[PDB]
């Protein structure tokens, strides 16, 4: 006869559970990175507006050089 | 009133700095540096006086 049968052995095997890996670092290390990048953008953002109060200074004066004529 | 009194047309008459904005940004520090006395009496007296008729000169 000839049917629809398992073999001799069984089928493998098959999952039924719930598989999350729990993938990720922990909060410390999150944490310390954002506090890092926040102190590197507060000191870049100190020098830049340092250099632009000395450039806006400069052209202040320029313009009190160029009021009289005016 | 009184009547105003204005300066006439040949008084203000003078050969003007016919330069663009950029050309005197471009030397304004060199002009304040080297020019600096007349422009700074002229502005004390144009301070002083409170008046553009008085500080023709």
């Amino acid at each position: 006869v000839k049917q629809d049968m398992p073999p001799v052995g069984g089928y493998g095997p098959i999952d039924y559970k719930r598989n999350l890996p729990r993938r990720g670092l922990s909060g410390y290390s999150m944490f310390a990175v954002g506090i890092g990048a926040l102190l590197f953008g507060y000191w870049s953002m100190m020098r830049w507006n340092r250099e632009r109060r000395r450039l806006q200074i400069e052209d202040f004066e320029a313009r009190i050089a160029l009021m009289p004529l005016l | 009133p009184g009547i105003v009194e204005l300066p006439s047309l040949e008084d203000l008459k003078v050969q003007e700095v016919k330069v663009s904005s950029s050309v005197l940004k471009a030397a304004a520090h060199h002009y304040g540096a080297q020019c600096d006395k007349p422009n700074k009496e002229f502005m004390l007296c144009r301070w002083e006086e409170k008046d553009p008729r008085r500080c023709l000169e």
